[PDB]
RNA sequence: UUGACCUCAAAUCAGGUAGGAGUACCCGCUGAACUUAAGCAUAUCAAUAAGCGGAGGAAAAGAAACCAACCGGGAUUGCCUUAGUAACGGCGAGUGAAGCGGCAAAAGCUCAAAUUUGAAAUCUGGUACCUUCGGUGCCCGAGUUGUAAUUUGGAGAGGGCA
RNA sequence: UCUUUGUAAAGUGCCUUCGAAGAGUCGAGUUGUUUGGGAAUGCAGCUCUAAGUGGGUGGUAAAUUCCAUCUAAAGCUAAAU
RNA sequence: CGGACCAAGGAGUCUAACGUCUAUGCGAGUGUUUGGGUGUAAAACCCAUACGCGUAAUGAAAGUGAACGUAGGUUGGGGCC
RNA sequence: UGACAUUGUGAAGAGACAUAGUUUCU
């Protein structure tokens, strides 16, 4: 069974595969049983809006930095910062992360304020009766959109000080790359005598 | 559909198209790849050159992403900009006033060289560029600004 | 650290103005207290040392804190723990046998 | 798990669409489909919004 | 507190005065039965930090199982198949004495939620463990809303599921990338990525 | 002589609980060989079938002894993807995951270790009455070899001040 | 709509002193099994067996120096499946 | 060698991943259908962020990375002038 | 068949810090 010249191919399907197959036959029925979840949870959950308010927050790695995205909760920092607690801050709609940490200003202030205006664009109804009915928004996400955030202007004065920015990237690899062995030529060097 | 399927054409003809003489058993060269190295050699040598054995180190846990670094060449470039935006600093070439273009905010990670632009100056925000990307910016009255 | 701002290099990294962050007591488990400092110390002179313990002191004092640690290093698991253990029979010795 | 239903491009659907839009003009081809049109005013037929 | 003292004795046990009584202890409890009921915790600092309470509704039971591999039964060593699976001998069985412990007492007190259990003794031949048990009709813990939950339907013999502490370890259960294959659960996590998942708009 | 305590017994003692079924799906144990490698023993089939124990309407998993190495993320589960890839492999036949990204759903917490010590503040049972999924009084009993309040690392506690 | 549960319970600011955190376990040798996991991915048996500025992890063994990152050996928990 | 006779059953299928070719959509792009929206409700209509393949190669790797020139010279080239 | 664990208490004799007794074997 070698023959031609056609690509190898690796078709795993030598265990007992046929009893493992997942036909969504169900996708139309499930989206439509989704979607009449929601609509009983929206129903259920009075004037509240179906999600909380997630914070920004900038992804991982050397791949996904350059965007900001939504994060889990607001750090205790944030909640405190923007004036109120994190026991409360969840009866209000709002995701707190016990686990994130701040250390970028930026996002910080960047959540601080959007706390700020999340606040300022609701209304609490009180514990006792009334209940003045005030009609849900749906999201919070879509009322408070997460944008990416501006990084310069569209046009500016060239300044070339001139060097190369190709070797500075070549100079600083290098420095790194001999910065133990150099270290090693000063305690070997300092030894002496 | 079946209805062009060869098969179709094949009734009534005692063995199939598959020959009376050599019949159509189950595994004649056996299953898969088997026998690369014995009855099916002379396919593999050609057709698969380079198949059996060993090469370079092994990486344990290599995270594809680590090594996230898309190329974009001056020979595009100039299309980072919107096109109505684009002729307004084509004409107009300065300092003073010169297009700013985070080639990182486009999902790039080097700028190559692969060839001329106009002779506007450019600053081209980048993480990592070839040593012609950056003289041919510069030819035009550009800078490179390295970031991260 | 501060980030250098650029792709490579030592302290390669975007430049963003720090915060250093409050101070988790979970990074503090290991730490001390007077309150297991005293039941721990009260409970090595209750039950005092172990077999292999004695043989290890009496190894210190007639084949040094070298032969202790590889013994040590055989007996616990590790070179570190032994390191550790080594460290706390030469203070078994020192503070009582001793001043 | 046969293949039951079909992937047709979302553009191609298009113009497949719009053709089939198009041609119900060409009194020809509505005619040639059934539909007895001889006696209606013209086509495109367009009606009052009051329907 | 005495109970942080306890604790702390405990971690001696090559020290001349847990050891004579880890002897002495451990002669006792062989003449008792495999399985036998325990008057009260006889590592009270122990039990309590597991879960238990001094209070009626809560059982301690006390267990012996013999140490050693699994011998493979198989008559005659015969083992009928290709050599890779000619093992008789050397074969250790994927679940902790501790386990045996638990299963054999939670059986014997079919009528108990087996809580949780822990290590006493052992000589050569067997370990000894005490296991604390739960009485989830008795009034004491069915209101208690701290352990009414054990009196939930889907806590019967925990213990032979691999939910107690124990069960969970040999289970593999903890995050990790130490831990991919055993997580989310072994058979369940296998059968997943095997499962040939087809669309309607097959992509 | 009389009364306790500890440990262990007995009752057709007062009240209860377990078994067995089923098993599509779920948590475990145990465990082949046909087969594939054109022979065959490692491998493969397969951590599959058969055998054994245990659950629910789902089960399990779950609020990080996690992922990362970033400008860092932030319980679990599942999909799309990562990927037929990193890697394993008579490196043969074959095998083969994970992090990031988008999405569905979203939710969080509690014990142990603390002197209430100016008052075991806690609890099963019996009993009478009541407004009976329960409350009250009373009495035996549990419990200091520790039952409650307080605290759970994100903290938190004792002081003092506002 | 009836009881006010309260001389009750909780939230927050500043100063001071503290800040208890799970062991025949973590870990180590060996054996067997298992895993893509490779000087060893989990699991189990036997032997050895810790600590508190400690412990675990950081996908090539070891010695030294740093750094990052969580907080094990006890526990409950709806949905998406 | 099979076949006493007759009726009725009776054998290149479906799937995962591919090679060449062809038709169609759009084109340095392309792929609505995991999902959301919506609906006369498994249909049709609509769509944000990603992702996949393509737009860069080459080394075991660290790495580097495509104009001497009208994107070259020569020779044949349909077509056109 | 060996080692380790179960495994403890005496006495005589050998064995080292190199001929005080913690330790090890007959
Ligand atoms: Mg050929
Ligand atoms: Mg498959
Ligand atoms: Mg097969
Ligand atoms: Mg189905
Ligand atoms: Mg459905
Ligand atoms: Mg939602
Ligand atoms: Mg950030
Ligand atoms: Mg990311
Ligand atoms: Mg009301
Ligand atoms: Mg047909
Ligand atoms: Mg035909
Ligand atoms: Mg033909
Ligand atoms: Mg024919
Ligand atoms: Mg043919
Ligand atoms: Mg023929
Ligand atoms: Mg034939
Ligand atoms: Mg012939
Ligand atoms: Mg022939
Ligand atoms: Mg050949
Ligand atoms: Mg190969
Ligand atoms: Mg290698
Ligand atoms: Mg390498
Ligand atoms: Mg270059
Ligand atoms: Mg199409
Ligand atoms: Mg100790
Ligand atoms: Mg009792
Ligand atoms: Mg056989
Ligand atoms: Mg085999
Ligand atoms: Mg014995
Ligand atoms: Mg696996
Ligand atoms: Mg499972
Ligand atoms: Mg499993
Ligand atoms: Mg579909
Ligand atoms: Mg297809
Ligand atoms: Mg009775
Ligand atoms: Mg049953
Ligand atoms: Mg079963
Ligand atoms: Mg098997
Ligand atoms: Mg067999
Ligand atoms: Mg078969
Ligand atoms: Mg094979
Ligand atoms: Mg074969
Ligand atoms: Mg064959
Ligand atoms: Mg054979
Ligand atoms: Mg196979
Ligand atoms: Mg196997
Ligand atoms: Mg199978
Ligand atoms: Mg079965
Ligand atoms: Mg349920
Ligand atoms: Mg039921
Ligand atoms: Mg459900
Ligand atoms: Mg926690
Ligand atoms: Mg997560
Ligand atoms: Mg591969
Ligand atoms: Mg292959
Ligand atoms: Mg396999
Ligand atoms: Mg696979
Ligand atoms: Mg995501
Ligand atoms: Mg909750
Ligand atoms: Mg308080
Ligand atoms: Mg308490
Ligand atoms: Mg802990
Ligand atoms: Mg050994
Ligand atoms: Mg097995
Ligand atoms: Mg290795
Ligand atoms: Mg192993
Ligand atoms: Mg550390
Ligand atoms: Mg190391
Ligand atoms: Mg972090
Ligand atoms: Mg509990
Ligand atoms: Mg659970
Ligand atoms: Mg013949
Ligand atoms: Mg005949
Ligand atoms: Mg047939
Ligand atoms: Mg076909
Ligand atoms: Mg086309
Ligand atoms: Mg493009
Ligand atoms: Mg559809
Ligand atoms: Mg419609
Ligand atoms: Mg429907
Ligand atoms: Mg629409
Ligand atoms: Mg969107
Ligand atoms: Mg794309
Ligand atoms: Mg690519
Ligand atoms: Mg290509
Ligand atoms: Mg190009
Ligand atoms: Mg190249
Ligand atoms: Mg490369
Ligand atoms: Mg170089
Ligand atoms: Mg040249
Ligand atoms: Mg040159
Ligand atoms: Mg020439
Ligand atoms: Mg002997
Ligand atoms: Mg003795």
């Amino acid at each position: 069974a070698i023959s031609k010249n056609l690509p190898i191919l690796k078709n795993h399907f030598r265990k007992h595969w046929q009893e493992r197959v997942k036909v969504h036959f169900d996708q139309a029925g499930k989206k439509v049983s989704r979607r009449n979840a929601r609509a009983t949870r929206a129903a259920k959950i009075a004037p509240r809006p179906l999600d909380l308010l997630r914070p920004v927050v900038r992804a991982p790695t050397v791949k996904y930095n350059r965007k900001v995205r939504a994060g889990r909760g607001f750090t205790l920092a944030e909640v405190k910062a923007a004036g109120l607690t994190a026991a409360y801050a969840r009866t209000i709609g709002i995701a707190v992360d016990h686990r994130r940490q701040n250390r970028n200003q930026e996002i910080f202030d960047a959540n601080v304020q959007r706390l700020k205006e999340y606040q300022s664009k609701i209304i609490v109804f009180p514990r006792n009766g009334k209940a003045p009915e005030a009609e849900q928004v749906l999201s919070a996400a879509a009322t408070f959109p997460i944008a990416q955030p501006a990084t310069d202007v569209e046009a500016r004065a060239v300044q070339d000080n001139g060097e190369s920015a190709f070797r500075t990237l070549r100079l600083a690899r290098s420095e790194k790359k001999f910065r133990g062995i150099r270290e090693k030529r000063a305690r070997e060097k300092a030894e002496a005598e | 559909p079946s209805r062009f399927t060869k098969t179709r054409k094949h009734r009534g003809h005692v063995s199939a198209g598959k020959g009376r003489i050599g019949k159509h058993r189950k595994h004649p060269g056996g299953r898969g790849m088997a026998g690369g190295q014995h009855h099916h050699r002379i396919n593999m040598d050609k057709y698969h050159p380079g198949y059996f054995g060993k090469v370079g180190m092994r990486y344990f846990h290599k995270q594809q992403a680590h090594f996230w670094k898309p190329v974009l060449n001056l020979d595009k470039l100039w299309t980072l900009i919107p096109e109505d935006k684009r002729d307004q600093y084509l004409k107009s070439a300065s300092k003073e006033t010169a297009p700013v273009i985070d080639t990182l905010a486009a999902g790039y990670g080097k700028i190559l060289g692969k060839g001329r632009i106009p002779n506007v100056p450019v600053i081209v925000k980048a993480r990592f560029v070839s040593k012609l990307a950056e003289e041919k910016i510069r030819a035009a009255g550009g800078v490179v600004e390295l970031i991260a | 650290t501060v980030k250098t701002g650029i792709a490579i290099g030592l302290n390669k990294g975007k430049k963003v103005t720090s915060m250093t962050p409050a101070p988790k007591i979970s990074y503090k488990k290991g730490a001390a207290s007077n309150r297991t400092k005293f039941v721990r110390s009260l409970v090595r002179e209750i039950a005092g040392l172990s077999p292999y313990e004695r043989r290890l002191i009496d190894l210190i004092r007639n084949s040094g804190e070298k032969r202790a640690r590889k013994v040590a290093k055989k007996r616990l698991g590790s070179f570190t723990r032994a390191k550790a253990k080594v460290e706390e029979m030469n203070n078994i010795i020192a503070a009582s046998r001793r001043h | 798990w046969r293949k039951w239903n079909v992937k047709v491009n979302h553009n191609e659907k298009r113009y497949a669409t719009a053709s089939a839009i198009a041609a119900t003009a060409v009194a020809s081809l509505v005619l040639a489909r059934g539909h007895r049109v001889e006696k209606i005013p013209e086509i495109p037929l367009v009606v009052s919004t009051d329907l | 507190g005495a109970y942080k003292y306890l604790e702390e004795l405990q971690r001696k046990k090559q020290s001349d005065v847990l050891r004579f009584l880890q002897r002495v202890r451990v002669w006792e409890y062989r003449q008792k039965n495999v399985i036998h009921r325990a008057a009260r915790p006889t590592r009270p600092d122990k039990a309590r930090r597991l879960g238990y309470k001094a209070k009626q509704g809560f059982v301690i039971y006390r267990v012996r199982v013999r140490r050693g591999n699994r011998k493979r039964p198989v008559p005659k060593g015969a083992t009928y198949g290709k050599p890779t699976n000619q093992g008789v001998n050397e074969l250790k069985y994927q679940r902790s004495l501790r386990a045996t412990a638990e299963e054999r007492v939670g059986r014997r007190a079919a009528n108990l939620r087996v809580l949780n259990s822990y290590w006493v003794n052992q000589d050569s031949t067997y370990k000894y463990f005490e296991v604390i048990l739960v009485d989830p009709q008795h009034k004491a813990i069915r209101r208690d809303a701290r352990y009414n939950w054990i009196c939930d339907p889907v806590h019967k013999h925990r213990e032979a599921r691999g939910l107690t502490a124990t069960g969970k370890k040999s289970r593999g259960i903890n995050k990790g990338h130490k831990f991919n294959n055993t997580k989310a659960g072994r058979r369940k996590t296998w059968k997943r990525q095997n499962t040939l998942s087809l669309w309607r708009y097959r992509k």
